[PDB]
């Protein structure tokens, strides 16, 4: 749906999630996610993120999940699952189907979905403003401010990822 | 209850205004007892490494009475100042309020009945 | 409350629910475990991207990068428990029942 | 200081001080199998910190003066005892071997400790490896019992397993009725009561378990009692050879570090040895425990922490 | 003296590209200190203008700031054009 | 001697012990001197001596 | 925070990106700039229970 | 010694209890009246200083 | 593992949790967080057994799981709020969400599951820092935003806490267990009293630490895990029993020893709230936790239990290890209480 292209990529973005949530195989828990990712960059890349869609690609979808796939291949269980090998996945898959098509269609309905929160699950078109960027990227100059403004938070990242090789090292010899 | 109190520069262990009060005198009972667990400290090292706790090195001993006493001295000038902090913002606080306390009149025991209840 | 952050805020629900209500593969849950922190990445963007936020665009990349070193953690620990049990079924990580 | 983490900091390591004359000899054998002297033979020869033979009063011979102690106040236990009488009530049998296997352990803890602080090899008669098989064969004939074992294993793995294995073991191969014939050589009247049952279990518990188990953890130099006269030709060959068996021609400074860490700290090498395993001959119960150790306390030196003792003549405890 | 220039020789003649790496970030890291250009280019990077150079309120005593862009007063960057 | 050995305390450590009453003077010293001015200040800032 | 250090030394550590009406990259404004600023400046030495 | 050591003494006794005890109930009251209230010296939680604002023109006109 | 990285992964340990209290962002608050968790794992590690291993898995799993819920807190009050800043939670949902985030990286209520496992896990120098320093941080937050919190959950976390840490520590014979249930207990007091006066948790805090360090290289020095095993330290080192003796009825809470400080002073805080039930079940089952306190003195010092042939052997030798502050620690965690007015100081 044109209008609601969004809010198409945001419910296609939890049926993968829940896919996946429900423990099917690791590799195919893997799919389950990836396409949630990717689909979930599509939404962050409607709103105008252009780089922080592109970005979860590169480190998290092309990046998490290559070794994470990797590490599956090693455990190699002699059953791999499958998703009809037990009947609590499918239970978990219709489920996630069921409440999530009955919101939305409450949601379609009167549009006073009050679960937890207090939505107004209007067609999401309408959350963005007037305002134009002029030259620079709004997204682009924010993160490149990381090397100007970002000076604490850049010392500690860097100083966590040093003491996250020594730590990967440090357990994985094993003494 | 005091952090967040205008003025309240942060990480400071005695403010300058903290010095307008009577400093505690050495021979205050409060900081003798920070002596006296100072050397009971000292006892006990001596009893942990096995050692002639009464005379099982002077040296010892001498730096764990002295340090106690020290740090107990600035820590009584900090409570002090703190215990002077609480009680000067409330009388400016009852002068700032004084619909909030009424005294209320006075009337002595010739008027107020107490019900005598008798025991039997 | 806009219809796509309820539709993310749900997917960390199910998420939660899915890494807490357990399986026997260990895997399965380390999958969750960093797919949780996708919908708070996701989101997260959603709201700064949003609100013109131009210096809170700090967040999305170093909450992922710090999610990372926990996932990367996180399969490290794992491979020490196949080296162990041979596979990493939770129902045999009990040894500590005493 | 010692190898705390100070000194591994200033860069002190313990590959640097190591050389090619920096094993562990298990020169053992049969009972009085001349194995002893053997020990001494090969430690002169290539320059060796020799060790003798642990028995029950070697920790006495370890602390203060070095001299042996009362058998009530160190070890309660006596071989001659045992020599003696073979089936007692007073549990002298087992509680020697376990007393043996903890004096030996802290045997093998200084030779380890002197090899790591100096990279010059060491020899030892009857390593802690080798102990089980006196236990075994003590068992056989019925000196303990099947309860008995548990506990000695028990403390075996609990203790031997972060101790490294030997890189050479000499078997002193003496036959049986040599043995059962030489005891009498011997002349000192509590080995005579010896049964050959004994002794029949301990050479066939050696050469079926005691070589093979711990083959694969340092190779097996065999040797004759006839070669171990001939101390040239042992010589040569535990040169000859490298013994890439076993986990020790694979350590670095990192495990270094670790196994100094345990052996400079005398109390961390047997902590364990004392394990709350209840068994009936080496419980001692509160009251035989107290007076025992206020006997230790009041004797000299051991009233106070070594270097603080007035009574042996330590001056300026006031200042120290 | 001796050890240093052995060390070097020997590291180049068996890790050159070690030698490489190390002699590259070795300049990166320094050159920019004494630089005398960066001081251009700071200043250049904050010569571009990008937001609107906002008027302010012409009520007298700011006689610098020039009332018009073709008059003398003023941030003339000329320098940049020879640059 | 009883000791076969030289204990890591059975000596007095002449640079140790002589830091600790090093440590310990300049500490009373300067407490006695800091009571002196501030009960001085204190004397002067409410205006009492 | 608990002990804030930065106020103590009066180095800026977090403080710049705390909230969205600060200095920001080419002058570009939130979507809510004059809310917040109407908002923060209204509680400045009031105490968070009464400027609530 | 004389009694009136002990009447005198006992009188300073009380007075200094006394004072001690009223000063109790009244911080009891007034932390309570303060904390609801808060418009005091303590209890002041914390607020986002007014300094940590840009007062300088944004690119867009309004802001 | 390498003194020189465990110095430094230790140190970061420091670092990060530093860093939870001395950054008035809330990123940065689980920024201190995870770097803090990122250098537990190998401490834990440090031992390399199928326990540690195992011990450190539980550990992982649940301090990621609240970490990653506590973004969330963070993300929704950004969502109705647009702060950053660590005061006042703007939201009733995320401030829920957010104390059960941070009790699980405490364990006081059923979240607590792991700390008693995880505790017997690892080796007792690790078990020092996971339950003495490894929990300031998540107090750090609390102690901030108390004023917001809910009163009905957290008092409800605190009391189901000292509940089931009095429960707990009545079966177990492992000393590390009924440690970290008595350690559980504790948490509940100070969390207890965290909504009414912050002082009065950093008090518990401060004196918590003290008897929990003073317990622990106690037992590091006795080298003892089970209590047959504390039994025997009586023969070769009577004084130091004699020592955990008194460290330990002084947590228990019987005056004068010092640790009834805590507790009294709770009981007079909530009580000048009103709140008068409160302590009293409070204070009850705080006999449960000096049942299993008691428990232990009496196979420690008061009564001697029988020992072995082989202890003969450690009497010959000194103990080497040097136990720094401990002397210290145990004289101040004992008969500091006549210095109780104190308490101004922390305010
Ligand atoms: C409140 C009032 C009371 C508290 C007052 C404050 C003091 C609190 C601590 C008291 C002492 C604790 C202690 O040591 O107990 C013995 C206990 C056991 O000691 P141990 O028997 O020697 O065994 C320790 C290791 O297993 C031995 O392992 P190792 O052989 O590898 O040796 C490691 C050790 C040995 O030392 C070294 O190796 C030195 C470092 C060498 C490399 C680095 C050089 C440069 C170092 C710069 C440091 C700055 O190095 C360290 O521990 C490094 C960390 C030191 C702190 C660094 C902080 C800056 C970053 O200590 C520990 O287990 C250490 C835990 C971590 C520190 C204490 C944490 C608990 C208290 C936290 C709350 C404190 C109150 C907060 C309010
Ligand atoms: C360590 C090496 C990196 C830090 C020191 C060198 C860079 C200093 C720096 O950028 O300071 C920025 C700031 C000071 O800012 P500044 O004044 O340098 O630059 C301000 C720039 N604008 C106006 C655009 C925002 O300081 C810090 O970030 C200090 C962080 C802690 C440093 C010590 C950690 C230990
Ligand atoms: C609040 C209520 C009370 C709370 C605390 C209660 C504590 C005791 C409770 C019971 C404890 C369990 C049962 C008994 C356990 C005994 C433990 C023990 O080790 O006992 C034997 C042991 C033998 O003594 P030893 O260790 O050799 O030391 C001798 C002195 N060097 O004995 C010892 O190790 C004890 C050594 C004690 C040394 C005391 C030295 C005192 C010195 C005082 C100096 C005073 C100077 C005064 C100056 C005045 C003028 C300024
Ligand atoms: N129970 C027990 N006794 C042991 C053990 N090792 C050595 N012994 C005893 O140690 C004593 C001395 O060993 P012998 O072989 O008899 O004599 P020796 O003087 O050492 O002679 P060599 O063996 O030739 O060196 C004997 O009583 C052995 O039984 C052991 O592991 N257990």
């Amino acid at each position: 749906m044109t209008m609601y292209i969004a809010f198409i990529l945001s419910t296609i973005f939890v049926i993968g999630f829940v896919g996946f949530s429900s423990k099917p195989s690791p590799i195919y828990g893997g799919l389950g996610l990836i396409v949630s990712g990717g689909v979930g960059c599509g939404i962050v890349l409607n709103f105008g993120g252009s780089f922080l869609g592109l970005m979860v690609f590169l480190i998290y979808l092309g990046g998490m999940l290559v070794v994470f796939g990797y590490t599956t291949a090693m455990a190699t269980e002699m059953y791999p699952e499958v998703w009809v090998s037990n009947k609590t996945v499918f239970g978990a898959f219709v489920s996630g189907l069921m409440m999530e098509f009955c919101m939305v269609y409450y949601a379609l309905k009167e549009e006073e979905v009050e679960i937890i929160f207090k939505f107004n699950g209007l067609g999401d078109w309408v959350i963005y403003d007037t305002g134009d960027s002029g030259f620079f990227s709004e997204e682009a100059m924010g993160i490149a401010a990381l090397y100007s403004y970002g000076t604490w938070l850049v010392i500690v990242t860097g100083w966590s990822l040093l003491i996250g090789v020594v730590v990967i090292m440090e357990i994985t010899r094993g003494n | 209850m005091m952090s967040g109190r205008p003025g309240r520069v942060p990480l400071q262990f005695l403010p300058n205004e903290a010095r307008s009060l009577p400093p505690p005198k050495l021979t205050d009972p409060r900081l003798v007892y920070m002596g006296f667990l100072g050397y009971c400290s000292g006892l006990i090292d001596n009893a942990i490494r096995r050692r002639p706790v009464v005379s099982a090195g002077l040296h010892r001993q001498l730096l764990y009475v002295t340090s106690f006493v020290f740090f107990g001295y600035y820590l009584l000038k900090r409570q002090d100042y703190m215990y002077a902090l609480r009680d000067h913002d409330m009388f400016a606080y009852v002068k700032s309020h004084p619909e909030d306390f009424p005294e209320k009149d006075k009337k002595t025991y010739g008027e107020i009945l107490e019900e005598f209840h008798p025991v039997r | 409350m806009p219809l796509v952050y309820m539709n993310i805020i749900m997917a960390f629900a199910i998420a939660l629910a899915g890494l807490l209500m357990y399986r026997s593969h260990l895997m399965s849950s380390l999958l969750c475990l960093e797919g949780m922190m996708l919908s708070l990445f996701i989101m997260s963007t959603l709201i700064i991207l949003n609100t013109h936020f131009t210096l809170a665009n700090m967040m999305p990349i170093i909450l992922l990068v710090f999610a990372a070193c926990e996932a990367a953690l996180g399969l490290s620990l794992l491979v020490m428990v196949s080296n162990t049990y041979g596979t990493d079924y939770v129902q045999n990580l009990n040894l500590l029942q005493c | 200081l010692q190898y705390g983490p100070l000194a591994f900091v200033l860069g002190e390591r313990t590959t640097r001080k190591l050389t090619e004359t920096s094993k562990v000899i298990t020169v053992d054998g049969n009972i009085c199998s001349g194995k002893g002297r053997l020990a001494r033979e090969i430690a002169e020869k290539l320059g060796l910190r020799h060790f003798p033979e642990a028995g029950i009063h070697y920790a006495d011979s370890t602390t203060g003066d070095g001299k042996p102690l009362d058998v009530q106040l160190s070890g309660n236990c006596s071989l001659e005892k045992f020599y003696d009488d073979p089936k007692s009530n007073d549990g002298n049998s087992y509680r020697l071997q376990s007393w043996l296997y903890a004096s030996r352990l802290l045997q093998y803890a200084d030779a380890l400790e002197h090899l790591l602080s100096t990279g010059q090899g060491v020899v030892l008669e009857r390593s802690i490896y080798s102990d089980f098989v006196f236990l075994e064969a003590m068992y056989r004939q019925g000196f303990i019992r099947k309860q008995c074992v548990e506990h000695y294993n028990e403390v075996k793995k609990v203790t031997a397993c972060e101790y490294l294995p030997p890189h050479v073991v000499v078997y002193v191969d003496v036959p049986v009725p040599e043995i059962q014939s030489r005891i009498q050589k011997k002349g000192n009247p509590h080995e005579m009561k010896i049964t050959a049952a004994y002794l029949q279990d301990i050479e066939n518990a050696y050469k079926k378990t005691f070589l093979p188990e711990m083959s694969e953890k340092c190779e097996v130099l065999q040797y004759s009692a006839r070669e171990a006269e001939d101390a040239e030709k042992v010589v040569e060959d535990i040169e000859y050879l490298k013994c890439d068996k076993g986990p020790w021609p694979d350590q670095d400074d990192r495990t270094f570090h670790r196994l100094r860490m345990l052996v400079q700290n005398k109390l961390e090498v047997l902590n364990y040895t004392t394990i709350p395993v209840y068994l009936p001959e080496i419980t001692i119960g509160a009251h035989q425990s107290d007076r025992v150790f206020q006997k230790f306390t009041e004797l000299p030196g051991r009233k106070y922490s070594p270097g603080y003792n007035e009574d042996v003549g330590d001056k300026w405890i006031w200042l120290k | 003296a001796g050890r240093i220039a052995s060390f070097l020789k020997n590291a180049w003649a068996k890790e050159p590209v070690l030698v490489a790496s190390f002699a590259i970030g070795g300049l990166a890291i320094i050159l920019p200190s004494l630089s005398p250009y960066t001081n251009y280019a700071i200043r250049i990077n904050r010569a571009t203008p990008y937001n609107y150079p906002v008027p302010l309120r012409d009520d007298g005593n700011m006689p610098d700031v020039p009332s018009h862009p073709q008059d003398p007063q003023g941030p003339s960057l000329e320098w940049l054009k020879n640059l | 001697k009883f000791y076969i050995r030289e204990p890591p305390h059975g000596s007095p450590d002449w640079l140790k012990v002589g830091l600790t009453l090093g440590t310990s003077v300049f500490l009373w010293i300067y407490l006695i001197k800091q009571h002196k001015e501030d009960v001085l200040e204190y004397k002067r800032r409410n205006g009492l001596e | 925070p608990f002990f804030d250090v930065q106020k103590r030394l009066g180095l800026d550590l977090d403080r710049w990106m705390t909230i969205q009406s600060a200095e920001q990259p080419h002058k570009i404004p939130g979507r809510c700039h004059a809310f917040e600023k109407e908002w923060i400046e209204c509680a400045h030495g009031i105490g968070g229970i009464r400027a609530e | 010694d004389g009694p009136e050591k002990n009447y005198e003494k006992t009188m300073a006794i009380l007075q200094i209890e006394a004072e001690k005890a009223e000063l109790r109930l009244k911080e009891l009251e007034v932390r309570r009246l303060m904390r609801a209230r808060g418009d005091g010296p303590w209890y002041q939680y914390p607020t986002i200083d007014k300094a940590l604002i840009d007062h300088s023109p944004k690119t867009t006109p309004d802001n | 593992m390498n003194p020189i990285i465990y110095t430094t992964l230790i140190m970061t340990v420091m670092s990060g949790t530093m860093l939870v209290m001395i950054s008035s962002h809330w990123l940065l608050i689980w920024i201190g967080f995870e770097m803090n968790l990122l250098a537990m794992i190998p401490v834990l590690m440090k031992n390399f057994n199928p326990r540690a291993t195992e011990a450190a898995t539980k550990y992982f799993l649940t301090q990621a799981t609240a970490s990653m819920m506590l973004m969330m807190a963070i993300i929704i009050n950004l969502l109705y709020s647009g702060q950053w800043t660590i005061t006042k939670m703007f939201n009733p949902v995320a401030m829920t969400m957010m104390t059960m985030a941070l009790a699980m990286k405490l364990g006081l209520s059923p979240f607590h599951f792991w700390v008693p496992e995880v505790t017997q896990g690892i080796s007792l120098q690790a078990g020092l820092l996971l339950l003495t320093w490894q929990k300031l941080a998540p107090l750090s937050v609390l102690c901030q935003i108390s004023q917001s919190i809910n009163p009905n959950l957290m008092l409800t976390m605190a009391m189901l806490s000292i509940l089931i840490g009095g429960w707990g520590g009545l079966n177990q014979t492992q000393l590390r267990k009924i440690m970290a249930y008595s350690s559980i207990a504790h948490m509940g007091w100070m969390t207890a009293v965290l909504p009414y006066n912050t002082t009065m948790t950093i008090l518990n805090l401060l004196i918590y630490i003290t008897m929990t360090l003073a317990m622990f290289m106690l037992l590091i020095h006795s080298s003892a895990t089970t209590t047959l095993s504390l039994s025997h330290t009586w023969n070769k080192m009577p004084v130091i029993t004699s020592l955990m003796m008194v460290t330990l009825l002084s947590m228990g809470g019987l005056p004068p020893l010092s640790g009834f400080m805590p507790k009294w002073m709770i009981i007079q805080e909530m009580t000048k709230n009103e709140s008068i039930i409160m302590p009293t079940l409070m204070a009850m089952t705080a006999l449960l936790n000096l049942y299993f306190y008691m428990r232990l003195a009496y196979s420690s010092s008061l009564t001697m239990f029988p020992s072995t042939n082989n202890m003969k052997m450690k009497w010959q030798f000194e103990h080497t290890k040097q136990m720094k502050l401990l002397p210290t620690m145990i004289v101040l965690s004992t008969l500091v209480l006549p210095m109780t007015p104190a308490l101004s100081s922390l305010n």
